[PDB]
């Protein structure tokens, strides 16, 4: 409701089913290693 | 008192860093830091 976004960005992904758990701050795995890396202090939301 | 675990995985920073994920490693390092800082504070007060 207030003080919500300053430089908001939106990202579109397409992955498998047993893969969303691998997309999170500090996660490890093939997808995190080679496809997409999330910062450790990621202040946002993940929607799947 | 540098060899006390203080309720952590181990007493060596290198193993904690290269054994777990960044969040849990950060928690363990925080616990170790709190313990060691309390040790220093106690020593300084006794010296005073």
């Amino acid at each position: 409701n207030d003080l919500c976004f300053t430089n908001v960005y939106a990202d579109s992904f397409v992955i498998k089913g047993n893969e969303v758990s691998q997309i999170a701050p500090g996660q490890t795995g093939n997808i995190a290693d080679y496809n997409y890396k999330l910062p450790d202090d990621f202040t946002g939301c993940v929607i799947a | 008192q540098l060899s006390s675990k203080f309720g952590a995985i181990s007493s060596v920073l290198n193993d904690i860093l290269s054994r777990l994920d960044p969040p849990e490693a950060e928690v363990q390092i925080d616990r170790l830091i709190t313990g060691r800082l309390q040790s220093l504070q106690t020593y300084v007060t006794q010296q005073l």
